[PDB]
């Protein structure tokens, strides 16, 4: 009538606010799991499925295996395997072809559980500090 | 080790620690708006009006003087107007004022004085702590979670330790409905409960206490009113069960007014708050009367229908109740005093584009037969993007005799309807007034922004005007506003059936500080300075026509106080060679502060260096700093560096343990017009 | 004495001259993840309407506030972004919602009146979808 | 011996004493301002005037009442102007006719103000005369008290001068207007007026009268009187010239003027008093 | 922990420099962002250069990455390219530490490009083979096709590349008709729309 308010803007949407969690600690001896999550929240709304994946060095005695930091007292043959939610094993530097899409339902957080377990095969392994720095690769649909 | 939530001392969320909010700065404050018209007349000839409003200003760490004054010029000196010293005490949570000022209508009337005046803040709370909410009490077996659902959406969710537990974070928004809170236990048992809930606006939350002290001389602003000392002092508690006490009492020469109250959220019933109030009072003529006025006002929020009593007010005084202003008169209808005001408000959702709405009052007086009445009702449609508006108003005074009806018809319509342009950004309003008596009225008018940053906004409405009366006319109105980063401008031209008027005017605020003197647009009570040394022009995002001065300080008119505030230079918008450290800064500033938000532009050449030590490239992390200049960088994969604001040629001095390197370079005096430039370098 | 005269007359308010007929606010590019909880707001945008020239008599403007308002009671959004409400208040903390009316006193010496106002977007049952924000509100003034 | 009157005929109590109800038209007049003239109201005649003529005479002693009682003048006693109040007996009048011929009787009052006056309300006592009356049949001599009444409201003239109206009500346009007044004054003799206004002003210059409204009144607002474009103060006296038979309208005109600060809309009324003084 | 302020970041031609947001929401975390441009084979070519390449967060911080150009325009100017963002978040005792990388899309949109982007997701064509379903897209756009429905199975989303074609494995027990919705420029999800044989 008189005078008016315009009142405009534009409402963005976002990527989600990733959150991970440090892990403490015969042939193929495994370790006790210890279980670690990734705590994505908040996530907006459009994320509808996401791409994860892990990356690191590949040990020497097989690629599937994240090898241990090159310590000056670091144990021989020894490396951190890590297991999914149903106790499968991640496949280490997986190419975008071999990772598969994993869906997020909006709004409310969303966790990812994993497992870590110390992995020894060249027995006897020696006795040394275990320390490890993965990557973990969030690629948006 | 598990413990009740009763008494873990939680946090609201959105609670800001005391010690994190900003005094502000030092500073000198102006306010200058200049109107001024130059009406012509067919019969009369020409006419000059101008009005200079300088409103002037000091912060001095933690206090705030300001002083107003007007210049007016007819066709001419200046007039104070007011003038306060105030400050904000944190631990009371509270306000002091000195100087001239109003007290609040809460319970009393509103009061101009000049006196002091300490008053609770509520700003000071934070956002989920303002206005009224229940406070959800309840018992868990276990460790449990606690969900509370409003109108079907989840507002509230927490996981709750083992024992009693309370909930007091919860948003006021009575108008949504009813709480239904259901906790969780672990095995899997659920316990229900629903609180309903409405707010008449003298109810306080639980636990919360709200005050004012004021003591001061009554100043009216009528030359035949006199100004005797008062003081005034009211209270509000909240209390269990959705219960609220209070009060207040003014004290006078010539005035004693002592005033009680409860309210209570009665929940499915809404809410509602009585109070009496009883003054002895000295009329001029030196004879003392007594009076009771009782006021009831009733809430209730929105239904299924979507019909909400947003108000239902009745008060009734009796013979011999006066106001305070009543017998402040120097020594009038005071034998014609108030019988009883009726007050109500009411609003209906007559499906998903359409609202209807309600109000009225009625005042009644003492003696005479005569009732100020007023109403109004309005209709509005939405559509898609055509808004339709209704309205019908219907007003009486007391003192004449008459109605003033009016039933007028409006339409918007956004040119973007029309279109798929300068008219994106732009509409029709159409406008149809019936005064019911004769008279009508048509007008149609387009409006909207023009500017690249929209800060100019053009109007433009002509229209017709015939019976009633047969003063039959076309008068057109044209503004042109305009929002600068130096100061807002505004044209305007009134083309009436003889009457053609010309408006002008210009405001702004100036702030002087310790680096110099700043113009931007009229401040409001809290202002942030952005300085940023060395930017010419950034434009702070979300803000319209705000960019920096020729220096790189620039005034935001607006901040919230004691809220998080976000103060950003848009990256898009600097120089070639203007690098921010952080384009972004977070400012909780107090009531009338001015915080800077300093910002480092380092200015020069960007470079991204490739460092080789011992034909190997340089670790990861390595700290790398320029030796003339301040740049800083740290080595990336490759052993690659960026450095912003380098000089052309110069020295690094490169540490990535227990100086390890030096590197020198020489660019071409021609590199400077690239954006980015790289080259490589060497060490010891 | 000798002769009486009885002046009578009445002094009644004429409408004043409106500066700002056309006001916008415009809040930006908001995220969603600042606007996903219930409740949750953007930050207070301040829009001010001021009026010049008001004849002398009038000494007070009443502004009634009008606009499309959703089940929320807050103004309904004609964008496409959806859960989100457009919410304007004055700088008394107290909501201006469609309907809403407030008296502000004319100042004498300069003969004009000023609405201070506030606006955001908040949203109230959470998950604010992205999209456009476009809001009208209506404001007519009655003087007295 | 019947006296009557057309329109009150009032009846006579006491023998010969009686009242009456009878119409005034006092006008202004050079030398003294007439009051009543009985002449066009009191009709008498003689019954029997072939036995019985009757002597009619006016005794000392007669005078006014009320408020009139300290005021004097003249009387015209059939044709014979007699100083009042009667400090002796004046010539009797003969009547010896069945005819009801008028009584040539007048009464005056001698003007001792400028242009004031006083109001007589109707049915309120004004003249008390004492008459005295004999007859040619015998020595049968009587005498009674008449008492004139009023039966209308008029205000006789004291001064030498009269007005149009003793009370003008005026109604300004709204804020901002003026009105005339319309009030014009006259006298019987060319003679200089000056006259002053009354109230209770509110400005330092006691030129804006205080708006002493009831209901609702407009604060900050107040009434001026102005004349050809000239503030008139109260009590401040404005010179009229030279005033004879012909009226001579004083030109005020009302106005509105600021009295205080803000003005709030309202009612507003000013009640003034205009006062003549002879210069 | 980080969280970029986009999932997709469309560059113009012609441009000086494109704008990103990092928010760290963690009041007690450190980190150490280092952020990166990788073309469509996962090589960091240097095409685009993020400024700045490595810096420090300190708690809650929102800072802002610039991608500037570097192609001087040496790239194809008819149909849209594809490059992957990277934004890694260092973290700053027998501890298994892990760092995030956030990774989007960057599409470089060449200026004066004759379709709309918005009546792009309308002109894919599909054509249904033995255990496979084969998508044609005539358009100059990178198109993200997503809730691919071929009657009830849910087939994987894919990215067909500008006037190219990509394949999505189709079990047997598939129906005849197709639903699929695309992800527009601002990331929303376009309505579902109905496939076209051939």
């Amino acid at each position: 009538a008189d005078s008016t308010i315009t009142i405009r803007g534009y409402v963005r949407d976002n990527g989600c606010s990733v959150a991970a969690e440090s892990t403490n600690f015969n042939i193929g001896a495994t370790t006790p799991v210890v279980p670690f999550r990734i705590l994505l929240s908040p996530c907006g709304n459009a994320v509808s499925a996401v791409k994860v994946g892990f990356t690191g060095v590949a040990d020497s005695h097989n690629a599937n295996l994240l090898a241990l930091e090159n310590t000056v007292s670091a144990a021989s043959g020894l490396g951190i395997q890590l297991l999914n939610e149903q106790q499968n094993q991640i496949p280490l530097n997986a190419p975008s072809s071999a990772l598969s899409w994993t869906t997020l339902t909006p709004g409310k957080p969303n966790t990812l559980n994993f497992y870590a377990r110390l992995m020894a095969t060249q027995v006897p392994v020696t006795a040394g500090h275990i320390n490890a720095t993965a990557t973990f690769t969030l690629e948006y649909q | 080790l598990t413990i009740p939530q009763a008494f873990m001392s939680n946090r609201a969320r959105g609670y800001i620690p005391p010690e994190l909010w900003d005094p502000g700065i030092n500073a000198g404050l102006l306010n200058y708006n200049f109107s001024g018209n130059s009406v012509q007349n067919r019969i009369g000839g020409n006419s000059h009006y101008a009005y200079l409003n300088l409103q002037s200003g000091l912060n001095i760490g933690a206090w705030r003087l300001r002083d107003n004054t007007t210049w007016s010029y007819n066709s001419n000196k200046w007039q104070h107007i007011n003038t306060w010293l105030e400050r904000d005490i944190i631990p009371l949570r509270s306000r002091l004022t000195l100087g001239d000022g109003y007290t609040q209508g809460d319970i009393f009337d509103g009061i101009n004085f000049r006196g002091a005046q300490l008053a609770s803040d509520d700003n000071m709370l934070p956002d989920s702590q303002r206005g009224f909410a229940p406070v959800i009490h309840g018992i868990a077996r276990g460790t449990a979670q606690v969900t509370i659902k409003q109108n079907g959406y989840d507002i509230y969710n927490s996981t709750v330790p083992p024992g009693p537990f309370t909930i007091n974070d919860i948003y006021a928004a009575g108008n949504s409905g009813d709480l239904q809170v259901t906790i969780k236990e672990a095995d899997g048992s659920t316990q229900i409960f629903t609180v309903p809930y409405s707010s008449v606006p003298l109810l306080q939350r639980e636990g919360h206490t709200r005050y004012s002290i004021t003591a001061g001389e009554y100043r009216s602003g009528n030359a035949q009113q006199e100004k005797p000392r008062f003081f005034q002092s009211t209270l509000l508690h909240g209390l269990p069960a959705g219960w609220t006490i209070y009060g207040g009492t003014q004290l006078a020469d010539r005035y004693r007014a002592f005033n009680f109250g409860i309210g209570k959220n009665m929940g499915a019933l809404g809410a509602l708050s009585v109070d009496m109030t009883q003054a002895n009072s000295t009329l001029p003529d030196d004879s003392q009367h007594d009076g009771q006025s009782v006021r009831f006002l009733y809430n209730k929020s929105l239904n299924e229908s979507g019909t909400n009593i947003q108000l239902v007010g009745y008060r009734y005084s009796t013979s011999g109740y006066f106001n305070f202003a009543d017998t402040t008169y120097s020594r009038y209808n005071l034998a014609y005093n108030k019988r009883g005001k009726l007050q109500l408000t009411v609003t209906q959702q007559l499906g998903r584009t359409s609202t209807l709405y309600l109000s009225g009052s009625h005042q009644t007086y003492w003696g005479t037969s005569n009732v100020d009445e007023q109403f109004q009702a309005g209709l509005n449609t939405a559509f898609e993007d055509i808004n339709w508006t209704l309205s019908y108003s219907l007003t009486k005074n007391a003192w004449q005799k008459g109605r003033d009806q009016m039933l007028a018809l409006n339409v918007n319509i956004p040119f973007s309807h029309w279109l798929r342009s300068q008219w994106r950004h732009a509409s029709a309003s159409y406008s149809m007034s019936h005064d019911l008596n004769g008279r009508m009225t048509n007008l149609a008018g387009v409006y909207g922004t023009l500017l690249e940053d929209n800060n100019l906004s053009y109007s433009v409405q002509t229209g017709y005007a015939g019976g009633g009366d047969g003063n039959s006319g076309s008068t057109g109105y044209a503004t042109l506003n305009y929002r600068g980063g130096y100061g807002n401008a505004n044209i305007g031209y009134s083309h009436s059936d003889d009457i053609k008027q010309l408006y002008y005017g210009v405001s702004g605020g100036v702030l002087a500080h310790a680096n110099g003197v700043t113009l931007g647009q009229p401040l409001n009570d809290t202002v942030v300075l952005v300085k940023a040394p060395g930017a010419k022009d950034a434009k702070v995002e979300n803000q319209t026509g705000v960019r920096t001065d020729w220096r790189g300080y620039a005034v935001l008119p607006y901040a919230t106080e004691y809220r998080e505030n976000r103060v950003a230079l848009d990256t898009n918008t600097l120089a070639d060679n203007v690098d921010l450290d952080n384009a972004v800064a977070n400012v909780v500033p107090t009531r009338g502060a001015i915080v800077r938000a300093e910002f480092k532009a380092r200015v020069g050449i960007k470079l991204l260096m490739t460092l080789t030590h011992n034909n190997k490239p340089l670790p990861f992390g390595a700290m790398v700093t320029s030796e003339s200049s301040q740049s800083s960088g740290i080595v990336a994969d490759n052993g690659q560096v960026y450095l912003s604001g380098m000089p052309l040629a110069g020295k690094v001095q490169v540490k990535w343990g227990e100086a390890h390197c030096v590197a020198n370079y020489q660019l071409p005096p021609e590199s400077q017009q690239q954006l980015l430039t790289q080259l490589s370098a060497e060490c010891r | 004495a000798d002769v009486t005269i009885t002046v009578n007359g009445k002094v009644v308010a004429k409408p004043c001259t409106v500066s700002t007929t056309n006001a916008t606010v415009d809040l930006g590019d908001l995220y969603s993840f600042s606007l996903m909880s219930a409740g949750a707001a953007s930050a207070w945008h301040d829009v001010a309407l001021e009026l010049t020239n008001c004849p002398v008599g009038t000494s007070r403007v009443t502004a009634s506030f009008s606009g499309a308002a959703d089940s929320t009671g807050y103004y309904k959004n004609q964008g496409t972004a959806q859960n989100i409400q457009l919410e304007l208040q004055d700088d008394s903390g107290n909501t201006l919602n469609t309907g809403a009316t407030k008296t502000v006193q004319v100042d004498d010496s300069s003969q004009s009146a000023h609405f201070p106002l506030q606006v955001r977007a908040l949203t109230v049952n959470g998950g604010a979808t992205q999209g456009t924000i476009q809001a009208v509100i209506s404001i007519t003034y009655t003087y007295s | 011996f019947a006296c009557k009157t057309a329109n009150g005929t009032a009846i006579p109590i006491g023998g010969g004493s009686a009242n009456v109800y009878v119409n005034l038209a006092p006008v202004v007049n050079v030398g003294q301002n007439l009051v009543v003239d009985l002449s066009t109201q009191i009709f008498c005649h003689n019954d029997y005037p072939e036995t019985i003529t009757d002597y009619v005479t006016l005794q000392r002693g007669s005078a006014y009442g009320g408020v009139l009682s300290n005021f004097s003048g003249t009387v015209k006693y059939s044709g014979s102007s007699y100083p009042f109040p009667t400090t002796s007996e004046t010539p009797r009048v003969v009547y010896n006719s069945r005819t009801d011929k008028p009584w040539p009787v007048a009464l005056y009052l001698t003007p001792v103000s400028s242009a004031g006056g006083v109001a007589i309300k109707a049915g309120s006592l004004i003249a008390v005369l004492i008459l005295r009356q004999t007859n040619n049949y015998n020595s049968d001599d009587f005498q009674f008290v008449w008492n004139i009444y009023a039966n209308n409201d008029v205000v006789v003239p004291t001064g030498g001068c009269d007005v149009s109206a003793r009370d003008v009500t005026v109604t300004l346009p709204d804020y901002p207007g003026s009105v005339p007044i319309p009030l014009t004054v006259y006298c019987a003799k060319s003679q200089n007026l000056g006259y002053y206004l009354s109230g209770t002003t509110a400005d330092a210059g006691n030129s804006i009268f205080t708006n002493t409204a009831s209901f609702s009144p407009a604060q900050g607002v107040g009434v001026q009187l102005t004349r050809n474009g000239t503030i008139i103060p109260a009590n401040n006296t404005v010179s009229l010239g030279a005033v004879g038979t012909s009226a001579v309208s004083l030109g005020l005109t009302a106005n509105y003027a600021r009295t205080g600060g803000q003005v709030t809309a309202g009612n507003v009324q000013s009640i003034i008093g205009v006062t003549f003084v002879y210069q | 922990g980080v969280a970029l302020g986009a999932t997709r970041v469309i560059y113009p031609a012609g441009q000086k420099q494109e704008q990103l947001a990092v928010t760290n929401n963690d009041e007690n975390s450190t980190y150490l962002i280092q952020s990166w441009v990788e073309n469509a084979d996962g090589v960091k070519d240097g095409r685009f250069i993020v400024t700045p390449p490595l810096f420090a967060m300190k708690g809650k911080k929102e800072n802002t990455l610039r991608i500037l150009d570097a192609t001087n325009n040496q790239l194809p100017q008819d149909r849209e390219s594809l490059f992957w963002m990277n934004v890694k978040a260092i973290p700053s005792e027998n501890t298994l530490q892990l760092a995030i990388i956030s990774r989007i899309k960057l599409y470089y949109r060449p200026a004066k490009l004759a379709l709309p982007p918005d009546q792009a997701a309308e002109k894919l064509r599909f054509r249904r083979s033995a255990n496979s379903l084969t998508l044609i897209n005539p358009t100059p756009y990178y198109l993200t096709v997503t809730e691919l429905n071929a009657g009830t199975r849910v087939l994987e989303n894919a990215l067909v590349p500008p006037m190219g074609e990509s394949t999505v494995k189709l079990p047997s027990d598939a129906g005849s008709n197709i639903t699929y919705r695309t992800i527009n420029d601002y990331g929303a999800l376009t309505p579902k729309m109905t496939g076209v044989m051939e």
